[PDB]
Order: structure tokens, then C-alpha cells, then sequence
RNA sequence: AUAGAGUGGGCUACAGGCGUAUUACAUUGGACACCCACAAGUUGCCAAAACUGUCCGAAUAUACGGAUUGGAGUAAAAAAAAAAAAUUUUUUAAAAUUUUUUUUUUUUUUUGCUGAAACUAGCCUCCAUGAAGAAGGAAUCGCGAGUAAUCGUAGAUCAUUAGCGC
């Protein structure tokens, strides 16, 4: 298949590098990336009305056990208004909570881009775009500036 | 109330059992004498007294 | 420190012996031994018995004269030689 | 619409006000809107919170000098969720009960162009109009 | 039936990249058919070249001599990796490999080798007659690599065991 | 102290809730 | 829940309540009297009332002054050993 | 400065070689011996050489006599690490980032 | 309780914090340790051109 | 002797005053549990704040806070083999076991720690006493996005001592 460049590196003090793609796989199920920090995350969405939602194994209800990250995880998918008929099959890594919700709701809008083309950003056409989940697709790669090498002073 | 997994202490020495699910395979390593072919003869004494069971 | 070896007193116990002539602590209870222990450390800890010994500490300036009664015998002795610094 | 949701937030920003989670303030100021549905249909929540900003709105600022300044409303909105809040860090401590409540009734006293808040809102309003 | 592991350590990464690809040289020829004529051959899909990150560790520096607490400025080391993989089953190559690392001097750059190989045992005649199935292979050797001049192409070779 | 002799917080300020591993 | 007497700290405090069965969540508006016996009876069998304890090391401290002790003149001079607006004297 | 003398104690940790020294710490760690340990203890670190413990080695440094700041990184001490840094006569220590 | 059988067959006791003095003999010696740490040369080269007196010799001058 | 050693101090003393930090003066909190939540950090696995549950709000100086001071360095849990077997505990009718009582066993932690020596002058653990402090004038400093603040974390030198320093 023809993808292209989709990738961004909007931050300011550090920038960013998130080179993996969005790609639908033979079995019909299309497998996406997302990191919003340094800590990473992948997803692979089947259209289903199995298991649902999954990160980590766990339902997600017990993982993250915060409502707000909770809508964190789902705003993507609540601003799509294609809950439920998705299997959603997740991963992530490090971090920490609310960062690895926001980490895979882009990834989840990722793989919901090649899902349908229109609603979210992609690199189809030339790396732009228009649709209402074409905002988030591109990561915020804004990570920590570095304890300063210098004084308190104060 | 709180430790790592891997304690990886010292001030001590041993043969170090070990096993590895990974691959299905039990490891058991050398440390007594200075000479590796030393080690092999203890390592090989102690696997016929491991057979012993 | 009562763990693994509670006492520490070589050189004091060295002169101790050099009183024990007679009595270590009048077996011939106390008569405050009139011949001077005069120590030259006082990392030392304090035995039991020992009472009525006349002890000499170092202050780093000179050596001070302290009788030991029934008290101080749970003590480390550099606890009874100071720097002075008064006021 | 959404400007329920960005003067609510706003109001979950402006709570959070010590380093902490908002998850905390985020918990702490939904206990004040169901705090305020208590004591309100005690002796409509949404509702009376709208109602109580858009009574809290700063259209005109003024510099000192006396000078006025035009404003965004959304320095306006934020003005005016900051002054609520210093106004119920004022009662609570005076009260010094949660603050949940407080904010709960703060929200109902401004709905009712009244308090503290009212007060140097329209004060500040007046003053606009004064050094033209 | 002998398997290889050579595992490298730079400061400079050309070295270590020719390090690499001057022993890959030698793997590639130890093992190669000049000719046709003989006819086990390893290029069994474990084959590799794994490459590796490294262990990021900053450590920092006053700049003045003296009072200058102001003055602090940051440094580092670089420790770069491969790994090297091959196996065989005849041991007069790797015989020739083993001289052939005894040769080439490389600079500045360390060589750590992992040999896991089999070799046969024998056992008293008690247990083999107590015995009458998994890997077990543990024997996991272990050599000293310094105070004793030597500025380390030292060489591990954990052994593998066979007693049917 | 932040509670630094008697909690479960104030004694990882103390580095004692982490066990002190084994080491020499 | 006598995490409540004065002449004693904490520990000891549910320590004496366990010692006579008072669980936590129970207040001191709800003890009745026989325990209260039973209690006292314990801190006689503990060591009692803190001040009794003051008394006490008003002489363990004396005690030490009266060695010739330069920690005797601490405690007669207010300086820390590890605010010499409180003293053991 | 006076490197040397500190290598002095370092020989007379290693001429009175701390083997001797440990032996006798080991059986005054024993609880086995009921007593004797205060005997044992009493000389053994009074006869052994009281400057051959290992605390009175206060590792300077190699390069001057520098007695503080120090460095194990790599045996040298912060001025002369920064001055064979910017030489570059160490083995690949850069500028940070 | 199967690793008292793995313990007799390996010969294996808790290691730390017991107080039996074994603490004392499986530590490694840091005897080689404390004396590579320094590095002395003598001040005279046996080789020869020895620069700590040639330093000596140019500001002789 | 302004040179070297040896032993012990002192370099850390203590009307005052000043600088730099930390910790609080609570309820947006304390405590306790939780799953022992997810990290920087698999290259030649490990947290805390919080989220969820429960206790607490009397000027109590609170179950906040944790400075000073005395005192002491202590508990066990796991399970194996044999003999016997159907026993312990209340009121004036009940209860717990089908395992009770003997011998042998046995692990894993535990030991104050590290050092030769921890009084001054280390540090750890656990008791006890529980100070000021209820947000700080005049004056003023620092910093506008993953920033302040808050929260741990790991590295250095280091026998151990960094809790606050970096």
C-alpha cells in the first residue's frame, strides 16, 4: 500500500521523533502507534463486539482507575461516535497514568484514521487533512525540559 | 516494606542454581577457584552428586 | 555495641594490671588506691568494679584527675575529660 | 456549547491552585456542583452556574494611571472564575467546613447578584465607565 | 555442534564498526566453500547482527578551582556495542577463528566472547545405572579479565553438557 | 521530619521503608 | 480507641485499652466504669502517669549531674548533645 | 602533596595483610566463642598495627597530592579531569549533550 | 520445603544478617583493590630521560 | 624548627546578629489498607503524590505538627515423621475439635549496623516527654508550558554517616 510521512515535531525547548505508521494488516485489523510523552503505546483494532476495550490484558476499568483519565482514554473514541463495535486491542509502556491515557487515546485515533479516512489526519494525501479527530492525531511530543545544569541561585 | 526483585547481593559466593523458562533450560554457573578448568572439575562433581537424587 | 563484644579497654586494662599488685580493687570494699592511674586514651569504656580508682584523662592539654564512685560504671570514660569551653 | 465545558474547566484549573492532582480539585469541585444540587433543592446546577457567570461577566477592564481597556471575554470568564475563588478562600478560611461547600455557595450567592464577588465586579464595572 | 558469541566495546564508533565488519570478514570466510567439490553448512536462520544501545550515565564537573560553585560544567562516556553471532559443528574452524582473534590487534577496543559448545561427560557407572530428558545444559564458566596485564580481548565459554 | 520516624510515608524520606540491600 | 490518655503517649495508650479489650472506634463517652478499674489496675501493672515518669528522670538526670559529667552541665547549661527554650529541669 | 605516605598505610594494610586482621574480626563476630572475644579483641587490634585498619586509608588522588574531590571514574581529581578533558588525553570523556 | 533437599544437595546457608563470623571470610579481599589504586613512578626512570628531574634541570637555569 | 613522626584533642565551641534551605502551622488534610497502581530504566527488574475503601474535625493545639529530653536495644512465622486419639471452655442450659498431648524434627527470618574503637561526636530500631508554630510587618526575591510548586527516584564522594547539601 502507498502511506507516506505523516510525522510532526510541534513541541517547543524539545522536539520529538514518532516514525511508526498507522497500517491496516491482512486479517483485516489495522494496527496503529501513539507515544504522548516518552512513554509509548501501540494499539490493533478489530472490528468486533468481543472483549471490547483492552490495554495492558486487564479491562481497562481496573488499570486506569481514575473517571477522568478514564474520558481521557475515550475521548477520541466519544469524538468519533464509533464506540462500541470495535474490539480494541492495546499496549503501552512507561510513564505515568494520565500520560499513558492520552498516549493511547492517539494511538486509538491513529489506527481509527486508516479505519476511516476522513475523520482523522493521515498521510494519504501529501501529510494533511481535515476531519474532527484529524486535531489529535498529531502527537504533542512536549516531554519535560531537563533539570536545569545550574543553580537554584536564589 | 518495600524491595527489589532482583537482590543481586554479594559478599558471598555459591554455585547459583538457576533456571530459564525462556528457553526450557536449568543454568548453574562457576565461582570457587581461580582457574576455570578447577570450576568445571567442582561443577562436574556436582552435577554426578546432583544425579544423586 | 553490647552485641558481638560489648568492652573496650586494652591500655587502661594494662595499667589496671600494673595496680593489680596487691588488689585490683582492695581484696586486701574500696580505699581509693592512692597510686594514680594516669590513662593516655579515652576511647575507653568502663567495667564493673573498677570502683575507687583514681583516674588520670587526656584533654588533649594535660591529664585530669577524676575518682570514679558507683554511678559511673555504665560509661565510656572520654565522657569525663572535656575541652572546657565554658562560657 | 462548549463554553460549559471550558468555564467548568477553567473553574477545575483555577481549583487546582496547589501543585496537586486535579484529579483532587477535579473531585473536590464536583462535589461542589452536587453540593450546591444539595443545599439548593434543600431549604438546576448547570443551570444556576451559567446563570451565576454570565452575572459574572468583567466586559470592560480598566488600567490605572485611570484608563480602560477593552477585553476578550474569555479574560473575562477567567477574571471571573479567579475572583469567585479568591472570594470562597475568603469564607472558607473564615469559616476556618470543606470547600466544596463554600464554592457551592458562592456559586449561589453570585447566581443571586450578591456577595463579595458581585461586589467588586460591578464596582470595577462602574470605574470603567468612570475615567473615560 | 559449537555456537559463537563475540560481543565488542568502543569509545569511538568507527572502531567498533570496523571491528564488526573486519569479524565478519572472518565469519564469512571461516566458514566458506572455496570450491564445490566436497559436496552442513550454518547459515541456520539464528544467524544476526544485532545492533545495541548504550548505558546513558552523565557525569558532572565544577569548571573553577575554588570558589565557583556557579561553575559547573557536564561530562560523559560512550561505550558502543554489537554483538556477533555465528555456529558450527567442526572445531577446526573455530580453531581457526580462535587464532585468527589471536592475531588481528584492534584498537581500543574491547572483545568479550561467548562459546557455548558441547562436550561429553563422563559419569560413575552409579548414576548412569540410576538413571535407568530436558536441556540442563549448565556448566557456565567464568575467567578473571584484568590486574594481570591484560587489556582485555579476554574470552568466557560457557559449556554445554550431553550424558544421555 | 514529614512523620520521618513513624510512617509509611516519612520513613522512605529516611531511606528505611526501601530496605537497605545487602552490599559491602 | 484510647488513642486519648495524657500521662502516656500513643503506643502504650491502645496498648492498655487491648489489655482490657477496648477495640478502636470506641470513644470515652463509651467506657463503662469496671474497665476504667480494670485500666487503672493495668497501669499499675504498666509504669504509670508521666509526671510520676518526670519525677523519675528528675532524679535519673540528677543522678548524672551528680556524676561530675560534662552532660551534667548540659543539663545545667541548655545545650543540644545530638532550642534550649525547654530543659529536663 | 603527601600521596606516598598514604601508600605507606595502603602497604602496611597489605604487609600486615588484612587477612590476619579479619580472621581474628571473625572470630570476634562469632557468638560461638561464649567469651574471650574481649581477649581476643582486647590485643589483635592493639598488637596488629592501629594504622592498618582500613578506615585510615582516605583515598587521594594519583595525579597531584590532592586529599578531597576525588574521582574512582577514572583515578584522577575534578581540575585534572577537566584539564585532560578539554586535552582530550582520557579515554573519550566529551562536553555533555 | 523441596529446597532443604536443593540446599543439602548445594550446600547453602542465608547468607546476611545471621552474626556467625562466615560474613568475614566469603566477603571478597579488597587487599588487591586498595593497593592498584595508586601509581607511582620512582622519580628516576631506569630506562632513561627521566623528566621529573629534567624539570629540576630547566628551572635550574 | 615555618622539617618529619607518635598519642589525644581542635578544625563542629555559642550572649548576639546575618545569609541559605527543609519541615510544618492542616481538612484540597492526617492515619491505615489496597493493587503493593503505572516510570525514567531489559540491553552484553524498583517508587511516591493520587485514584478506591475506612477512622478522625472539642482552640482540641486536635489522632495537626515532630523540635528537645529520658529510657531500652526481644518479638516469631513456615511445615515434616512416629506413638496416642476422639478434647478444650461457659452460665444454670450451652459453646469451639473429632483433631487434642508426647517424642523427634526441621526451614526461613530474627541478630542493633558499620567500623579497631560510635559518650562528646555517627547512624539504625522501639518506647516514653510532646516545644514553638493556627500562614508571618516594614521590606523584598525568583519565575510566564510540561514552567512554578509538589512528589519520589539515583549518582557522586564514601567502612558507615547527604534527613535537609549538591
Amino acid at each position: 500500500s502507498g502511506e507516506a510521512g505523516s510525522g510532526l515535531a510541534f513541541p517547543a525547548t524539545s522536539t520529538s521523533p514518532e516514525p511508526a505508521g498507522p497500517h491496516i494488516d491482512l486479517t483485516g485489523v489495522t494496527h496503529a502507534r501513539g507515544k504522548r510523552k516518552a512513554s509509548a503505546a501501540s494499539v490493533q483494532l478489530v472490528p468486533a463486539g468481543g472483549a471490547g476495550i483492552t490495554v495492558n490484558g486487564v479491562p481497562l476499568s481496573s488499570y486506569f482507575r481514575d473517571p477522568a483519565c478514564r474520558e481521557k482514554v475515550l475521548a477520541p473514541l466519544a469524538l468519533a461516535g464509533a464506540e462500541t463495535a470495535y474490539d480494541v486491542a492495546a499496549r503501552v509502556k512507561g510513564g505515568g497514568m494520565m500520560g499513558q491515557a492520552q498516549a493511547i487515546a492517539t494511538a486509538l485515533a491513529r489506527a481509527l484514521c486508516v479505519q476511516q479516512p476522513s475523520l482523522g489526519a493521515t498521510a494519504g494525501d501529501g501529510g494533511n487533512g481535515e476531519g474532527p479527530l484529524a486535531a489529535m492525531t498529531r502527537w504533542d511530543g512536549r516531554v519535560v525540559e531537563r533539570q536545569k545544569p545550574g543553580q537554584a541561585g536564589s | 516494606a518495600a524491595r527489589a526483585a532482583a537482590n543481586a547481593a554479594a559478599y558471598p559466593v555459591d554455585v547459583e542454581h538457576s533456571f530459564c523458562r525462556r528457553t526450557r533450560t536449568a543454568a548453574l554457573s562457576t565461582a570457587r577457584y581461580g582457574s576455570r578448568e578447577a570450576n568445571r572439575k567442582l561443577l562436574l562433581e556436582h552435577y554426578n552428586e546432583l544425579l544423586r537424587a | 555495641s553490647t552485641w558481638k563484644g560489648p568492652y573496650v579497654a586494652v591500655s587502661l586494662l594494662q595499667e589496671v594490671v600494673a595496680l593489680a599488685r596487691k588488689h585490683p580493687n582492695w581484696w586486701n570494699i574500696g580505699q581509693k588506691a592512692p597510686e594514680v592511674i594516669n590513662t593516655y586514651s579515652r576511647a575507653s569504656v568502663i567495667l564493673p568494679d573498677f570502683i575507687a580508682c583514681r583516674f588520670g584523662v587526656h584533654n588533649g592539654k594535660s591529664f585530669v584527675g577524676m575518682e570514679v564512685q558507683e554511678a559511673m560504671v555504665g560509661h565510656r570514660l572520654g565522657e569525663f575529660a572535656p575541652t572546657k569551653a565554658t562560657v | 456549547x462548549x463554553x460549559x465545558x471550558x468555564x467548568x474547566x477553567x473553574x477545575x484549573x483555577x481549583x487546582x491552585x496547589x501543585x496537586x492532582x486535579x484529579x483532587x480539585x477535579x473531585x473536590x469541585x464536583x462535589x461542589x456542583x452536587x453540593x450546591x444540587x444539595x443545599x439548593x433543592x434543600x431549604x438546576d446546577v448547570l443551570e444556576v452556574l451559567m446563570r451565576a457567570v454570565d452575572n459574572c461577566k468583567p466586559l470592560m477592564k480598566v488600567i490605572q494611571s485611570y484608563q480602560p481597556r477593552p477585553l476578550n471575554p474569555d479574560q473575562s470568564t477567567n477574571f471571573a472564575v479567579k475572583w469567585i475563588l479568591q472570594a470562597a478562600q475568603k469564607r472558607r478560611a473564615g469559616a476556618k467546613a470543606s470547600m466544596a461547600e463554600a464554592l457551592a455557595v458562592e456559586l449561589l450567592l453570585a447566581a443571586q447578584r450578591k456577595g463579595g464577588a458581585r461586589a467588586r465586579r460591578d464596582e470595577v464595572h462602574k470605574l470603567a465607565l468612570d475615567n473615560r | 555442534a559449537y555456537s559463537v558469541e563475540i560481543a565488542v566495546q568502543g569509545f569511538e564508533k568507527r572502531y567498533v564498526d570496523m571491528a564488526c565488519n573486519t569479524l565478519g570478514d572472518i565469519i564469512i570466510l571461516a566458514f566458506a566453500p572455496k570450491s564445490y567439490a566436497a559436496l552442513n553448512l550454518a547459515f541456520g536462520p539464528e544467524r544476526r547482527d544485532v545492533r545495541l544501545p548504550w548505558r546513558r550515565t552523565r557525569i558532572t564537573l565544577i569548571r573553577g578551582p575554588h570558589i565557583d560553585k556557579t561553575g559547573m560544567e557536564q561530562f560523559e562516556r560512550r561505550e558502543y556495542k554489537s554483538v556477533l553471532t555465528a555456529a558450527t559443528n567442526c572445531p577446526q574452524e573455530l580453531a581457526r577463528l580462535l587464532e585468527a582473534v589471536k592475531l588481528y590487534q584492534f584498537t581500543g577496543v574491547q572483545i568479550k566472547m561467548q562459546l557455548a559448545s558441547a562436550q561429553r561427560v563422563d559419569l560413575p557407572a552409579d548414576v548412569s545405572a540410576l538413571l535407568r530428558x530436558x536441556x540442563x545444559x549448565x556448566x557456565x564458566x567464568x575467567x578473571x579479565x584484568x590486574x594481570x596485564x591484560x587489556x582485555x580481548x579476554x574470552x568466557x565459554x560457557x559449556x554445554x553438557x550431553x550424558x544421555x | 521530619g514529614k512523620g520521618d520516624n513513624r510512617t509509611r510515608r516519612g520513613k522512605i524520606f529516611r531511606g528505611t521503608y526501601r530496605e537497605q540491600l545487602p552490599s559491602h | 480507641a484510647l488513642a486519648r490518655v495524657f500521662g502516656l503517649g500513643k503506643s502504650t495508650s491502645l496498648a492498655v485499652s487491648e489489655a482490657c479489650g477496648i477495640s478502636k472506634d470506641l470513644k470515652v463517652k463509651d467506657v463503662k466504669d469496671s474497665y476504667i478499674q480494670k485500666v487503672t489496675a493495668y497501669i499499675e501493672a504498666n509504669f504509670v502517669t508521666g509526671d510520676t515518669l518526670k519525677r523519675q528522670v528528675r532524679e535519673n538526670v540528677l543522678e548524672e549531674v551528680a556524676i561530675n559529667s560534662r552532660r551534667g552541665v548540659r543539663h545545667t547549661l541548655g545545650l543540644p548533645v545530638s532550642a534550649r527554650k525547654l530543659r529536663p529541669l | 602533596r603527601g600521596n606516598v605516605k598514604d601508600h605507606m598505610r595502603r602497604m602496611l594494610v597489605e604487609q600486615h595483610e588484612v587477612d590476619r586482621s579479619v580472621f581474628k574480626a571473625v572470630t570476634t563476630d562469632k557468638s560461638v566463642p561464649l567469651e574471650h572475644r574481649l581477649q581476643v579483641q582486647r590485643l589483635f587490634e592493639t598488637e596488629v598495627p592501629r594504622d592498618s585498619a582500613a578506615n585510615r586509608v582516605v583515598n587521594r588522588c594519583v595525579l597531584t597530592g590532592r586529599a578531597r574531590g576525588v574521582h574512582r571514574f577514572a583515578r584522577l581529581s575534578r581540575i585534572m579531569i577537566r584539564q585532560l578533558a578539554h586535552s582530550g588525553f582520557l579515554p573519550g570523556v566529551s562536553k555533555a549533550s | 520445603v523441596m529446597h532443604r533437599l536443593r540446599n543439602t544437595l548445594f550446600g547453602r546457608a542465608v547468607r546476611p544478617r545471621e552474626t556467625t563470623g562466615r560474613r568475614a571470610l566469603a566477603r571478597p579481599l579488597q587487599g588487591k583493590a586498595l593497593t592498584d589504586w595508586y601509581w607511582m613512578p620512582p622519580n628516576e626512570s631506569p630506562g632513561f630521560h627521566s623528566e621529573e628531574d629534567e624539570y629540576e634541570l630547566r628551572r635550574a637555569l
